[PDB]
RNA sequence: CCCUGAAAAUGGAUGGCGCUCAAGCGUGUUACCUAUACUCUACCGUCAGGGUUGAUAUGAUGCCCUGACGAGUAGGCAGGC
RNA sequence: AAUAUGUAAGAAGUCCUUGUUACUUAAUUGAACGUGGACAUUUGAAUGAAGAGCUUUUAGUGGGCCAUUUUUGGUAAGCAG
RNA sequence: AAUACUGCCAGCUGGGACUGAGGACUGCGACGUAAGUCAAGGAUGCUGGCAAUGGUUAUAUGCCGCCCGUCUUGAAACACGGACCAAGGAGUCUAACGUCUAUGCGAGUGUUUGGGUGUAAAACCCAUACGCGUAAUGAAAGUGAACGUAGGUUGGGGCCUCGCAAGAGGUGCACAAUCGACCGAUCCUGAUGUCUUCGGAUGGAUUUGAGUAAGAGCAUAGCUGUUGGGACCCGAAAGAU
RNA sequence: AAUUGUUGAAAGGGAAGGGCAUUUGAUCA
């Protein structure tokens, strides 16, 4: 009993009925993935302006 | 069997343009790469060593992370109903760079420079862009553009 | 035939009126639709979207978090209103003299409000007293702090609490979470 | 409450536009223009009939 | 058999405990029951606590 | 319950709400978790993880009373005295008298360390402490007993 | 409580100024259409008088009609259809011409008929079938108040600048055309006239491009 | 255009009757009839946007205004006998 | 080639000045995050939007077919793909 | 010059069919110098006949209409079951649960294991223990969450101030991501001291958790769904005593 | 109720049965 084996006829329809959206964009990305010693002061850095930031603005 | 590699149906994608063999010209190499800038994707097969799949040809995206040689490329991809995001490294030879990015860079600094000169005085800026208008009325003379009957040509074998 | 662009008939999406009985909390709601139909201020409109959430979409807000959001300045002189239930906290042992209004009142936390000075009124006062919500602030509890907000996004390399009635060793903790054993989630 | 169509109910069309008792009026929908007579030139008859 | 997210139970009851299964109907039956039998004992025992 | 279920609704209805095309036979996939490397082996995946397999140690004969340790941050320190005395404490600040507090009585037998207790004098008498915990109760004036 | 004369006589004085206004306004737009239709008319004259050829801008209107159903459609071409608020069998819209909207037009193209109309049928159409869209509402054009109210911020006060900005395309015709609802409206009373709907106009059908033919065709399609 | 080419089994199909400057064939122009198709109006229900504690007067889950829509197996939810 | 397809067409932007870093450069030479300041009509191509985004639950479904175009096997098939 | 054709009239008029919804006024307008009138946010006036119209059913007339339920892409089929009527008849219950909703208490919560009492299997009251949560991470020994206003930045409803409004400045709960801080495991470097091998202070990680970072949970009830039970009802060819 | 006998009415050129609307007969406020 032979059966059918792939069929993309109603694939676009069915998918296409719920709103397909752009991913939604954020304004401070994930840092995951990048060159560790680029975190590694950039952490340090932060820190230091954000204690420059205190110091000056209280 | 069945064949879905890594480069199946590659026969014309991954094969070098006609007079442009050999060594890959060295002006590639000492563009300089930063992050949050558009750029596109287009691969080399001169070297084997970090080749963008397929789907990935043609494809353009956002630059991420940078390394020693190599770049981080922020990739959409269709699969079933939903838009993801996929974080991809290439060497620096399959990067190419976009001219949209300095289209609307320049576009916006002249836009910058014209709201300033107008903004000195302020009379009818008209800072948005217009699509194309119909044509206005014209006045066509013709002085030595006399018209001549045209017929249509009698089948020939 | 109409070409339509989206469902029919659709519902709002938004809840009309708790589906509780209460009939002293569906006098309070027609007092505050009143206040939202008759008035401009936005305070009246928001305390009728909040009060029309549920047990878990209002999430208690204890005595630390009120003392916490009093301690900005120029908030001293705020009538301080909560939607939901008011908690005592054990941690706190300093109360600044404020005026709280709340739904209902815990007894350890009147009792302590009391003793620091403060008063307890409820929905009906604080309309009474200020008809457009002047000199006020308005809190919402953690919603997403509850046993089961952790239990909900299940899947791969997500790590978000999978549902085990009884936490011990072999409990989820064999092949999918050990590198050692085959693979990790 | 029933929607009056104008150009058919002469109260409703006056109240839409006031400029209806001035155009019955002067009766602007029949004018005569002016009586300006200018003669095609020459290449414009020849081109006309040109077979 | 095998379901979505809910969590894994093992529920023991699998055996014949139809003919098997106790329930304590007879609560407040044996509470006077109980008491009663105090009650004669303690009419019984003499002024023996 | 019977009046409330939708059973009743769906009376009339020839499938009774389980569809028309598959019938509501017997168990299809199984009894119970029958299957949970083969066809099931998805949902033990991607949903259950770390059903199969050995973990770690044979620990024969395991009693839950040498494992009595509870946590007692220090947040939650002052509930055990009565309330009548907690203010007047808190207002009186002297290291002549110091309050004894019994966690062991109160059914915890190790202090953890969170809570940044006033600038109070206080006794604690556990079964076990923590280093943090230690200083927390040490700087304000304290000291911490272990009894047995 | 004898407020009531004063607001009455306040609101008469402020009706009156609103119509003086209108009737001027209204009395300086024919004067505008009646002389740019003498100056056109008089250079088509001058142009056909100095041995030369005048050539016609292509016309800055154009009324799209639908007339295929909601059966049978493509997915593209039945999205970018609705896009111009066309979602009903026989309905009508009003579309500016440009670059993108003649493509977009193109691509409709295969299913509805258009062409550029002139000054009365906007006008009788606009009396007889206008309806606007405030908060969402479908509420019939018949007091010029509402769309005084809702439209102050343009300058629109009146159905005759509506009328002037939908005939003559300025920086006010995206809200104007957003304001008015699409019109749904009945056959036509002669009907088609052409045996097979479904053939282009040089094929000899109703459907397509009808340039100027559109006039009749909406006078007795609506 | 028509014809020979062109022969299958119960008795039959441009539906048949019939039709020959056709009621056959190609094209052109008006008139005529209709679908649960389009416009307006009346009613029902759903949805959405609102008004109505200044009352004796109750059902504000009550009353009223405006507009849009109304097909459907398996199945889901809600209101009722 | 056509068709189809990706990106961008702005306030999460542009520009001026200068604070941090254990990265880096011969080097205040670069990079990231910053502080202060300047640019709201026309906030940066057209159209539209019974509003958009997000979370939980689960019924039924996992045997398809036909129609235009492209096209495989087969001479062909109301054949299979 | 007229005429044909096209388009316009906020030009007039004749004839016919359908509709009468709303129910003291509120608004936009016209006529009228002015009273007042009107075709101006839904029909009134007069007159005639009767005290038959109309509802149900049977027949007749013109048109249409294949037999119910299931399997199936495809049913009315030359596929399946049905001669008829009357009575019975098919997702119920328990244990542990998931989401949601309602109630009560609340960092606590749950009387009914039991005891006292009782108008007597009804109802009322009650002490200690006990289940769950308030701390998690490691196989285990073990350890165990504030450098800070319980951190920095963004979008943020609301609130406060200025501003006629619009808008501008401050605070910004909940939520969304990101950078940081602390806790457990792992890899590390190793401070005083010392039962010379014990002790693990301080500083890190492209490592890792079902963590903390002003608690939110417990008890009951209700729809739906899953597991085990005979499990929506009925049906095997078999096996054992 | 299935089935059947009588009485009264109605219909009947190889089915009956139903819907759209009405005449006719009977009945009905």
């Amino acid at each position: 009993a032979k059966s059918k084996n792939h069929t993309a006829h109603n694939q676009t329809r069915k998918a296409h009925r719920n709103g397909i959206k752009k991913p939604k964009t954020y304004k401070y990305p994930s840092l995951k993935g990048v060159d560790p010693k680029f975190r590694r002061n950039h952490k340090h850095a932060l820190h230091g302006t954000a204690k420059a930031l205190a110091a000056a603005k209280k | 069997g069945k064949s879905h590699g890594y480069r199946s149906r590659t026969r014309y994608m991954f094969q070098r343009d006609f007079r442009k063999h050999g060594a890959v010209h060295l002006s590639t190499y000492l563009k300089v790469y930063k992050v949050g800038d558009i750029v596109d994707i287009k691969a080399n097969g001169s070297i084997q060593k970090g080749m963008p799949h397929k789907f990935y040809q043609g494809k353009t995206g956002v630059v991420y992370n940078v390394t020693k040689s190599s770049v981080g490329v922020i990739i959409n991809k269709m699969v079933g109903n939903r838009y993801l995001e996929k974080r991809l490294n290439l060497r620096v030879e399959h990067i190419k760079h976009s001219k949209c990015r300095q289209e609307f860079l320049e576009r916006v600094k002249a836009n910058a420079a014209k709201r300033a000169e107008a903004k000195a005085q302020g009379v009818a800026v008209q800072l948005k862009r217009q699509p194309a208008q119909p044509r206005e009325s014209r006045i066509v003379s013709t002085e030595g553009n006399v018209p001549q009957t045209l017929a249509p040509v009698p089948y020939e074998t | 035939g109409i070409d339509h662009t989206s469902k029919q008939h659709k519902r709002s999406g938004h809840r009309t009126a708790p589906k509780s009985d209460n009939v002293y909390l569906k006098l309070l709601v027609k007092l505050y639709t009143f206040l939202a139909r008759r008035t401009d201020a936005p305070f009246n409109k928001v305390v009728l979207k909040a009060l029309f959430l549920s047990k878990i979409n209002r999430p208690p807000v204890s005595v630390s978090r009120i003392a916490r959001a009093l301690k900005q300045e120029g908030a001293a002189n705020k009538t301080v209103v909560v939607v939901g239930t008011v908690t005592d906290d054990a941690r706190i042992f300093e109360f600044p003299k404020t005026t709280v209004a709340a739904l209902r009142f815990t007894a350890g936390a009147r009792a302590k409000i009391v003793k620091a000075g403060g008063e307890c009124i409820t929905l009906d006062q604080l309309a009474v007293r200020a008809p457009k919500g002047q000199n006020t602030l308005i809190l919402r509890g953690p919603r997403n702090s509850r046993e089961a907000v952790r239990h909900f996004g299940m899947g791969p390399h997500k790590g978000k609490a999978p549902r085990i009635l009884s936490t011990g060793r072999k409990f989820e903790r064999a092949r999918g979470r050990r590198r050692s054993k085959g693979f990790k989630v | 409450v029933l929607k009056k169509n104008p150009l058919k109910n002469k109260q409703v069309l006056l109240r839409l536009n006031p400029y209806a008792k001035v155009f019955a009026a002067e009766k602007l929908g029949s004018k005569k223009a002016e009586k300006t007579g200018t003669k095609p030139a020459a290449v414009f008859t020849e081109t006309l009939k040109h077979d | 058999a095998i379901s979505k997210n809910l969590p894994i139970l093992k529920n023991h009851f699998r055996k014949h405990w139809q003919e098997r299964v106790k329930v304590h109907f007879d609560q407040a039956g044996k509470k006077v029951s109980r008491r009663n039998a105090r009650a004669t004992r303690a009419a019984k025992i003499a002024p023996r606590p | 319950p019977s009046r409330f279920t939708k059973t009743r609704k769906h009376r009339g209805h020839v499938s009774a709400g389980k569809g028309r095309i598959g019938k509501h036979r017997k168990h299809p996939g199984g009894r119970g978790m029958a299957g949970g490397q083969h066809h099931h082996r998805i949902n033990m995946d991607k949903y259950h993880p770390g059903y199969f397999g050995k973990v770690g140690m044979r620990y024969f004969h395991k009693q839950q009373a040498h494992f009595w340790k509870p946590v007692l941050n220090l947040d939650k320190l002052w509930t055990l005295i009565p309330e009548d005395k907690r203010d007047q404490y808190l207002k009186s600040a002297s290291k002549e008298t110091a309050p004894v507090i019994d966690t062991l009585a109160a059914g915890y037998g190790k202090i953890l360390g969170k809570g940044r207790i006033p600038n109070v004098p206080v006794i604690v008498k556990a079964r076990f402490v923590s280093k943090l915990a230690e200083e927390k109760i040490r700087a304000a004036g304290g000291v911490v007993e272990l009894i047995a | 409580a004898e407020q009531v004369a004063a607001e009455r006589a306040a609101r008469k004085a402020a009706n009156k100024e609103k119509r003086a206004i209108i009737l001027e306004r209204n009395a300086a737009y024919q004067k505008e259409y009646e002389t740019a239709e003498r100056n056109i008319i008089q250079a088509k004259r001058d142009a056909k008088a100095a041995g030369s050829y005048y050539v016609e801008a292509q016309h800055k209107l154009v009324f799209v009609v639908r007339i295929k159903g909601i059966n049978k459609i493509p997915p593209k071409p039945r999205k970018v259809l609705q896009l111009l608020r066309l979602t009903r069998i026989n309905s009508g819209t009003f579309v500016k011409v440009t670059k993108a909207t003649l493509e977009l037009l193109k691509l409709i193209e295969p299913y509805v008929a258009y062409g550029y109309p002139s000054y009365s049928t906007i006008r009788q159409l606009v009396y007889k079938r206008g309806f606007g869209k405030i908060n969402k509402q479908r509420v019939p054009l018949s007091d010029n108040a509402i769309i005084e109210a809702n439209l102050g911020k343009y300058g629109i006060l009146s159905i005759d600048d509506l009328i002037h900005e939908i005939i003559t395309v300025g920086p006010h015709f995206k809200q104007a055309n957003n304001f008015l609802w699409p019109f749904k409206l009945s056959n036509p009373s002669g009907g088609w006239g052409v045996p097979r709907k479904f053939k282009h106009f040089i094929q000899g059908g109703s459907f397509g491009n009808r340039e100027e033919f559109i006039n009749k065709l909406v006078k007795s399609m609506n």
